[PDB]
């Protein structure tokens, strides 16, 4: 809910309000295209996301190119976290059996017993990487965007 | 009890909605089915067989159909160059002018599809060249399609039903299906070669009314007959023939010109003749090797018994095994998915490499279409392969009777199996992402020349064995004094070589820094999705975990909290988490197949090379770039013929991200939830008057992660075929 | 060359790339003063870029069209023409490492499993016993070696719990 | 119903009746072991499979087993 | 007089036991002829932290 | 000890209601009743949610399920340490009683029980899948 | 003092000290060795 919010204001403001005074009047940054293109979901992908992440993925090479940086790890942040939401620490428990085999094997197996987290962990883990990436995301693309024509 | 289903009691008792989906899930899983015998099985399969084969030459009827109905095959045939063939013609209510108007191409009626399926070149190809002739192929495969249906039902009848021994008849089997199946099937599909495609090829008509008085060569059967089968490879087509036309054709049609049609960019049909007949033979002679009634061959019992190693280190060998492949028809799916689903690949790989179809290459959304297609339906069918693996040795694996053999011991050590696929995935996991974000660190900075490139050197020296110049190694087919350059001077390699070197076909494209990490990174998903299987597989039978897995059966929720908890423990769920790798890995490899063809189709291949060496280069140079036209496909101002392709791409996001849902949020809170709206029904005057018959509730645990599964997996499949035919047809199409 | 490719020092395009980058450092470097702090860090910012193209080519380094260093991984290829430096000798160099480091933690582990709580042990690092093994692993591929013909490398398999099979 | 059974390595700890949510087992006389007692599943139409009961029992591997079968309304834990 | 010695180390064979080929101290022996007498405790616990379980007389063996 | 015989005009406590109460199963199918003696009116929560007052002296309750019924079991003889009992009432007017089944709680060990479901071997005893194949139905190996 | 060199010897502060310790010979050698590409 708060990232169409957040969504929301960056779009409105950089349609309507923000832009530069001139002698015939103010053009905005986006040009006013809020009012037309908002209405639909395709409007949202075309002209939001996809023409104002131009910025950030053109930043290497520049003092912006950190936000490139971190937009694509922020990307996959949020990715890893899905594997800790699909899956069941079942799965997981017996993987280790046989990692532990090979570290008995070797006479290198710990005394503390690994273990698989527990089912809550594993939702909570997987929440915290979700919310990490995501957001991490939209804070990349805002700020290598807003400060690159704001 | 309610009737449905009928072959389960358990669910026809049920008073919940569970029945109604789980009646459904059930319901080819014959083994499971009340009174279910061994013989009935079978007989069962080899109905449902008929069935199978009856849709699919009724599917392949419609196409044809379709194409001579509303297609402009006749149009397509005279300048496939400059015509997109036409699928099938749009009547859709819902359109506005604008839409009728875009849609409407090709010379066509009314709003028509883009076909992107490649039939056209096929069956022109096959020496197709009017509507009638795909007209009669369409009422000749629908009245197949009947046959098979009524041989289902006629095998089902009291006195025709085989018993159960005839379906393990083993050798028998064997010999028809190499020998007739395919040995026959591919000898008469050289006939079609010699006494149609390659005469309809040079400008001479074939059909069921003259082809009994027109000769295939000017010197009929007698080089044959006299052993002077040279005779048939003489006068070959010369390099300014012009298919479809008698000019510049030659008379041979037998040939080994190695090469591609200088027009066409394709095979030779001389050559697809003389390999369909080598095949046939060799298939022929191979089906004469096991025992029948006859007192001659092999029985594959004796040839496992005998193959165990005198020193014992595969222990008991192979025997035992051919009772275990013959009573499991879970081992032989799983043996029959496993070499189907590789040849799947194989198809794709030389398909695009080596296209058999006249002016295929050229059509460039066709061939992205035809090797995105098969790749994931080769990746589908491996992980049904291993499903059905674990799957066997949950029902059908009988310890005592494998005591010592192969199959036995693959558990004894599956510990190690398991501990080597995960070193194996590490290794490439951090390696193949470190050496990419390094890359991608350094065109940050602007430092492109501080990462790490390492040259496919060994890759690059097989494409010099097989006589790329390109890198200098001169090294076999690539030295012109190494005896294999010689002895094949004669026969195919002017044409192979010649096509090798060839920079503008996909022949052995040349490779680079950017092929050797992408290959890496294909490595890690066959490897890391191999692991997910094959533990779901050797775990399958009991894990310290869960000693007794064996007993609660192939897929099950869990074994509840205890224990530290168990969710996702069933070998079912190894398989559901290994799909998810699977797409994963066939996204990679089609992304790589996708990207690397649209610089060559441009002929910018030096953006490939030098964007892909980093994980930016990829999300900016191939997603970013090429989704321009696709999203235009409608907007504030109007919509073009793409609009179809930008709502379908939304589409897959949509059902892509109700897919989460399901995989993320778990049942119990959605039937506290339901009970509510149980309870608001009950209450609710005028409504209440109405009421259902099976008591709501929530999906249950193993349903939600089927049916996650599938809203993740379309999702993933109508986004790309959205994006991959819109980026490439809008590019050149 | 290799493969095709060419010495960096001899290519083309690797020296245009140098001209690139040390424009684009020289275009920010006019907005400022002669020996103001900004324009003191640009000027070393652009003597480590000629150091870095100087030190690639001395390397002979092979460069491709896109005009960047690649490397030679092959060891055959790598020794025959003098490239042991980019992949096999770091190669040796980070397996002795890896090993130090891998082998260092399997001593100390053998070492707390005689005490009374080993699970104490690991929680809290005993740091005199740590750093006595830290320095005795630089032997790591002799005393590793001995292990293995002795045999005390590896369990015994009767001594390693399996699941039901 | 599910299916519930309780093999010979009980111990007559009686945690896994304490544990049962709906009254499905119990405890009978027994001579296999100390507690001269084991658990008993007499009412299994009444379980519902939460597996509080193995999640109870202290013998390794379980004493008491749960294997979930067809639904019902009871089975299922339906108020409605 | 009948089983392993109080305090001494056996090795587990029960295939299905989190402690299969394992070893653990014997706590004491039923003589009572019941099912399962032997007590054999353990320094790590099983997935339910357990560290305790009977066993029969064949199955346990002395170390080694 | 004998069967005890539910008695339909027994006194509940003072609830107002609430709306997790009984639905239309209790009219077509079963509903449950549990009754308990109370030594002094005292406050305990309802399982459907809220709290009620629970008069002096014999009290009643019905429930939509089984495991209702057992959760106020367990709150009233742990925490004030009573000793109810409650039916099974079908909508013919049938009553079936059980908890305590033998009138002894089945935590304490009675004589007169008869063992069931009971195997006399360990789980790893039991038998491969394989071996109960084309049984008719759906079997596990630890059902023969 | 002894139980709070204990302290120190804790597994996080252990590794915030060797990390600590090792980023910052790593973070050393870049600064008097920049850009190493290859051995030479
Ligand atoms: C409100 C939206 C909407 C709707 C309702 C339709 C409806 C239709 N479109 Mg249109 N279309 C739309 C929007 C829509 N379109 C948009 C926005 C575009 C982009 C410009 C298009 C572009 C478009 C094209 C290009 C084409 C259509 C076509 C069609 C027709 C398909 C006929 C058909 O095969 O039916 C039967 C439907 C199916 C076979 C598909 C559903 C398959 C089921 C659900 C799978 C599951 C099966 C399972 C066993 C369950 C069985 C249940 C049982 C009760 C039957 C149909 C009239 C096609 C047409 O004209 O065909 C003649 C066609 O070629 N549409
Ligand atoms: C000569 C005798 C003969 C023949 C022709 C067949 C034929 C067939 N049998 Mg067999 N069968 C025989 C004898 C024979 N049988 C005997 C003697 C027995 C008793 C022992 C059996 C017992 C038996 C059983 C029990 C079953 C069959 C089945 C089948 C069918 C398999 C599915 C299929 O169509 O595969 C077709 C496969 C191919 C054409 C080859 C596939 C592999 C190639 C390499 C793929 C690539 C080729 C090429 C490049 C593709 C071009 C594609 C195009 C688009 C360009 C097939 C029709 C199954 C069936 O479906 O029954 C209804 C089945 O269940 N048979
Ligand atoms: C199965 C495929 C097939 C079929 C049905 C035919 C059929 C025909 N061919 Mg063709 N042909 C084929 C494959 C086929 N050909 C192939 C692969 C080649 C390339 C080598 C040729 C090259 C060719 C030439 C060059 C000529 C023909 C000719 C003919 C015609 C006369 C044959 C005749 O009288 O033989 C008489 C022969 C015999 C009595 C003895 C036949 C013995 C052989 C070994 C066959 C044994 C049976 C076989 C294993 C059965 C296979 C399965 C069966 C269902 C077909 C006839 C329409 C001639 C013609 O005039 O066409 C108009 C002609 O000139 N064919
Ligand atoms: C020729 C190959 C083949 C055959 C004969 C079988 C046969 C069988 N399989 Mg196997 N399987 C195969 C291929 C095959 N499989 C492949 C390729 C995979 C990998 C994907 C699997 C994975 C697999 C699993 C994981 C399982 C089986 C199981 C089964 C059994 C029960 C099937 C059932 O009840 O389905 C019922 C069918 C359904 C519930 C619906 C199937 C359709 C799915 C959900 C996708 C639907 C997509 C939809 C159409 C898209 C709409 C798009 C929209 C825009 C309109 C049965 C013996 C099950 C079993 O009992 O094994 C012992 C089992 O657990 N199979
Ligand atoms: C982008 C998403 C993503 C990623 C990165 C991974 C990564 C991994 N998966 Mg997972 N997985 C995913 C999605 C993902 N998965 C999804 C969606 C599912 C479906 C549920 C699964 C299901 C799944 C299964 C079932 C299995 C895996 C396995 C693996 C491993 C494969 C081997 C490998 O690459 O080792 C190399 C490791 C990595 C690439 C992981 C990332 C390493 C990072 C970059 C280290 C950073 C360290 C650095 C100091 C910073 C730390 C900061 C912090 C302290 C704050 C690896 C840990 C397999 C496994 O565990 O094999 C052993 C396995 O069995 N995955
Ligand atoms: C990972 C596998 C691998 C692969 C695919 C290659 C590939 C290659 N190596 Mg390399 N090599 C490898 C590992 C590998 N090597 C390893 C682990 C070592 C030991 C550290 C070497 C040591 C080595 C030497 C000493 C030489 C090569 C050479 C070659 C080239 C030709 C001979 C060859 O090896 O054929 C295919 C590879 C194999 C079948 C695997 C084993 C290869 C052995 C170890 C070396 C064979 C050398 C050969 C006899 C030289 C004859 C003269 C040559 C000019 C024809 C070729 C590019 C030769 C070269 O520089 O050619 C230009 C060469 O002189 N390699
Ligand atoms: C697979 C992983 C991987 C690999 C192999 C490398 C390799 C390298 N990186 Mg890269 N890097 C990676 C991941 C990786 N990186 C990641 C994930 C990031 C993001 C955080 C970076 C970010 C990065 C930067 C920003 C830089 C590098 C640099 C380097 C070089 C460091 C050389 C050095 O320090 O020598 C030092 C010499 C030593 C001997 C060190 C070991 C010391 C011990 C004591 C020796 C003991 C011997 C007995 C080297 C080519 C540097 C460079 O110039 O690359 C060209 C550089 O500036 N990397
Ligand atoms: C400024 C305040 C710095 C921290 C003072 C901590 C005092 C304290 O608790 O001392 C506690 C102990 C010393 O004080 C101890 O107190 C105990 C209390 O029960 C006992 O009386 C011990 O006998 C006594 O030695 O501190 C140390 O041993 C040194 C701590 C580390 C100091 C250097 C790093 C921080 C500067
Ligand atoms: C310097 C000269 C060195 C010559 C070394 C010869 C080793 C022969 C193999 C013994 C190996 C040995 O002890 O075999 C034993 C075992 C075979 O088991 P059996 O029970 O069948 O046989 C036991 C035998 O020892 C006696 O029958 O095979 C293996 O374990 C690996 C087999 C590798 C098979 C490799 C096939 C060929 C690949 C290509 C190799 C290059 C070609 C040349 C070498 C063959
Ligand atoms: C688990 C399980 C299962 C499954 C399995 C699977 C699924 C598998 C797969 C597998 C696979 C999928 C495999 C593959 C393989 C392959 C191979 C092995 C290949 C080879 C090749 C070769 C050898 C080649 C050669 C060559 C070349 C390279 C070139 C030239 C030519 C030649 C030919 C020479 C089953 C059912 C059994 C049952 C039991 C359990
Ligand atoms: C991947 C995964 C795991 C496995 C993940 C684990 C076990 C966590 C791994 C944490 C670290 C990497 C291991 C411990 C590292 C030590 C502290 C030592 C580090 C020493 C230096 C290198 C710092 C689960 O346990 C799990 C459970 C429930 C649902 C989903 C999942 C899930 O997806
Ligand atoms: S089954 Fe387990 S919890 Fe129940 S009495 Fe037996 S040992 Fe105790």
């Amino acid at each position: 809910s708060l990232s169409i919010v957040i969504f929301h204001f960056s779009w409105k403001m950089q349609s309507d309000v923000w832009g530069t005074v001139t002698a015939s009047g103010v053009s905005h940054i986006t040009g006013g295209n809020f009012a037309q293109s908002a209405n639909t979901i395709n409007g949202w992908l075309r002209d939001f996301l996809w023409a104002q992440s131009s910025q950030v993925i053109q930043s290497y090479g520049s003092a912006l190119s950190a936000y490139g940086l971190i937009f694509l790890g922020a990307h996959f942040v949020w990715a890893f976290s899905l594997m800790f939401l699909f899956s069941g620490r079942g799965y997981w428990q017996e993987l280790i059996e046989s990692i532990v085999w090979a570290h008995n094997k070797l006479k290198v197996a710990p005394a503390i017993q690994p273990r698989a987290l527990s089912i809550t962990q594993g939702r909570a883990v997987g929440v915290a990487h979700y919310l990490l990436g995501g957001i991490a995301t939209t804070w990349s693309f805002f700020l290598a965007r807003i400060i690159s024509v704001g | 009890t309610k009737l449905f289903p009928k072959f389960s009691q358990g669910l026809a008792q049920d008073p919940t909605t569970r029945r109604i989906w789980y009646g459904l899930a059930m319901a080819h899983d014959f083994e499971s089915h009340d009174g279910m015998t061994e013989e009935n099985l079978y007989q069962k399969i080899f109905a449902s067989h008929f069935g199978q084969l009856s849709i699919i030459f009724l599917w392949t009827s419609g196409n044809l159909f379709h194409v001579a109905w509303q297609g402009n095959f006749e149009q397509w045939v005279t300048d496939p160059v400059h015509i997109r063939p036409i699928a099938h013609a749009i009547w859709d209510p819902h359109f506005g002018q604008p839409a009728v108007e875009a849609f409407t191409r090709g010379g066509a009626s009314g709003p028509v599809n883009i076909s992107t399926s490649g039939v056209y070149q096929w069956w022109y190809t096959i020496g197709m060249r009017t509507n009638q002739d795909l007209y009669v192929g369409s009422v000749f495969l629908a009245l197949v399609s009947a046959i098979f249906l009524f041989a289902g039902w006629l095998h089902l009848q009291p006195n025709f039903q085989p018993s159960l021994s005839w379906f393990k008849d083993a050798e028998s089997r064997l010999n028809h299906h190499l020998s007739g199946l395919f040995g026959v099937s591919s000898l008469a599909w050289t006939g079609h070669l010699v006494h149609v495609a390659i005469p309809e090829s040079r400008g001479q008509h074939v059909g069921w009314d003259n082809f009994l008085s027109v000769l295939p060569h000017p010197q009929g059967l007698t080089p044959f007959f006299t052993g002077n089968w040279a005779a048939y490879a003489q006068s070959p087509d010369t390099a300014s023939h012009v298919f479809g036309t008698a000019q510049g054709s030659g008379q041979a049609i037998l040939t080994f010109l190695g090469g591609f049609h200088p027009q066409t960019q394709s095979l030779w049909l001389t050559d697809m003749a003389h390999h369909h007949l080598a095949i046939a033979v060799i298939f022929i002679v191979a089906g004469h090797m096991y025992r029948t009634n006859f007192g001659i061959g092999h029985r594959m019992q004796a040839i496992l018994e005998a193959h165990t190693p005198p020193s014992g280190s595969l222990g008991a060998g192979h025997k035992g095994l051919f009772d275990t492949v013959n009573n499991s028809l879970h081992f032989q799916l799983g043996l029959a998915l496993a070499s189907v689903g590789t040849i799947t690949s194989l198809v794709a790989q030389h398909m695009y490499s080596l296209p058999p179809y006249a002016f295929q290459a050229i059509d460039f959304t066709t061939q992205a279409a035809l090797y995105t297609h098969h790749q994931y339906i080769a990746g589908f069918i491996m992980c049904g392969a291993f499903a059905h693996g674990a799957i066997f040795f949950i029902r059908d694996y009988d310890p005592e009777q494998n005591k010592g053999n192969v199959l036995a011991r693959m558990l004894d050590h599956k510990e190690a199996l398991i501990s080597h696929l995960s070193w194996v995935s590490l290794f490439l996991g951090f390696h193949t992402l470190g050496l990419y974000v390094h890359n991608d660190v350094m065109q940050a900075f602007g430092t492109p020349e501080k990462q790490i490139l390492i040259e496919p050197v060994f890759a690059q020296w097989i494409q010099a064995a097989h006589g790329k110049a390109l890198y200098g190694f001169d090294f076999l087919l690539s030295s012109k004094t190494s005896a294999a350059f010689a002895n094949g001077q004669s026969l195919w390699l002017p044409g192979w070589l010649d096509a090798i070197n060839n920079n503008q076909n996909s022949l052995f494209l040349t490779i680079g820094p950017g092929d050797f990490l992408v290959h890496h990174a294909i490595a890690l998903g066959l490897h890391t999705t191999t692991l997910i299987l094959v533990k779901g597989a050797l775990d399958a039978r009991g894990s310290k975990l869960m000693p007794d897995k064996k007993d609660f059966g192939y897929s099950f929720p869990c074994d509840g909290p205890g224990r530290g908890g168990t969710c996702d423990i069933s070998a079912y769920d190894a398989f559901y988490l290994a799909v998810f790798w699977m797409l994963n890995t066939i996204g990679w490899v089609t992304f790589y197949w996708h990207w690397k063809h649209l610089t060559l189709w441009q002929g910018n291949v030096a953006q490939f090379d030098e964007s892909s060496t980093y994980l930016m280069g990829w999300l900016r140079d191939y997603l970013w770039l090429n989704s321009s036209q696709l999203i235009n496909g409608y907007n504030p101002f109007g919509m073009n013929s793409l609009s179809v392709w930008a709502w379908t791409f939304l589409f897959g996001h949509l059902i892509y991200a109700t897919g989460f849902m399901f995989l993320i949020s778990w049942r119990g809170y959605w039937q506290e939830l339901i009970e509510t709206l149980v309870w608001a029904h009950e209450k609710t005057p005028l409504a209440n008057l109405v009421y259902w018959k099976d008591k709501p509730v929530a999906l249950s645990i193993v349903q939600a992660r089927l049916v996650g599964l599938a809203h993740f997996s379309v999702g993933y499949i109508f986004t790309y075929a959205a994006f991959l035919i819109a980026s490439t047809s809008g590019r050149f199409g | 060359d290799i493969a095709g490719l060419t010495p960096c020092s001899e290519s083309k395009a690797y020296a245009k790339l140098e001209k690139k980058e040390l424009k684009t450092l020289e275009k920010r470097l006019k907005q400022y003063e002669a020996d103001s702090a900004p324009a003191v860090a640009l000027k070393a910012t652009m003597e480590r870029t000629k150091a870095r193209f100087a030190n690639y080519a001395k390397a002979g380094l092979l460069c491709g069209n896109d005009g960047l260093p690649h490397l030679i991984a092959d060891p055959g290829l790598a020794l025959k023409y003098g490239h042991a430096g980019e992949v096999f000798i770091p190669t040796f160099g980070f397996l002795y490492v890896a090993g130090y480091i891998g082998y260092v933690g399997r001593q100390y582990l053998i070492a707390v499993k005689g005490e009374a709580k080993p699970t104490d042990k690991e929680i809290i690092i005993d740091v005199p016993l740590a750093t006595k093994l830290a320095w005795q692993g630089a032997g790591w591929p002799l005393a590793a070696v001995q292990e293995l013909q002795r045999g005390t490398l590896l369990e015994k398999e009767e001594n390693i719990t399996v699941s039901p099979r | 119903a599910h299916i519930v059974k309780i093999y010979d390595t009980c111990i007559g700890c009686t945690q896994c009746v304490r544990a049962c949510p709906l009254d499905v087992l119990e405890m009978v006389p027994w001579d296999g072991c100390k507690a001269s007692q084991m658990a008993s599943a007499p009412r299994t139409e009444d379980c519902v499979g939460c597996k509080r009961c193995e999640t109870a029992c202290p013998t390794d591997f379980l004493s008491v087993r749960v294997y979930l079968g067809s639904e019902s309304t009871r089975s299922m834990g339906l108020s409605y | 007089e009948v089983g392993p010695k109080r305090g001494s180390l056996v090795k587990i064979l029960r295939p299905e036991s989190y402690w299969f080929n394992q070893v653990g101290k014997v706590v004491s022996v039923d003589q009572s002829g019941v099912r399962y007498p032997v007590v054999v405790r353990f320094e790590n616990q099983n997935y339910a932290g357990v560290t305790t379980n009977n066993y029969a007389l064949d199955e346990v063996v002395a170390a080694k | 000890w004998t069967v005890p015989t539910l008695n339909p005009d027994t006194p509940s406590p003072i609830f107002g209601g609430s709306t997790g109460g009984l639905l239309r199963k209790a009219q077509t199918e079963e509903f449950y009743v549990i009754t308990w003696e109370a030594k002094k009116e005292q406050i305990f929560e309802m399982p459907t949610g809220g709290a009620a007052i629970m008069r002096q002296g014999p009290n009643l309750l019905k429930f939509g399920k089984k495991e209702q019924c057992l959760a106020l079991t367990t709150q009233l003889r742990n925490k004030f340490k009573l000793t109810p009992c409650f039916y099974r009432v079908f909508p013919d007017g049938k009553v079936q009683y059980l908890h305590p089944a033998d009138g002894v709680y089945p935590e304490k060990v009675n004589a007169g029980r008869v063992g069931a479901n009971q195997n006399m071997r360990r789980i790893g005893q039991n038998v491969n899948p394989i071996k109960v194949k084309f049984s008719g139905r759906m079997m596990s190996p630890a059902e023969i | 003092m002894k139980d709070f060199t204990t302290y120190l010897s804790t597994a996080p502060v252990i590794a915030t000290i060797w990390f600590t310790f090792t980023a910052g010979l790593l973070i050393e050698i870049n600064r008097y060795f920049p850009d190493p590409l290859v051995f030479s």
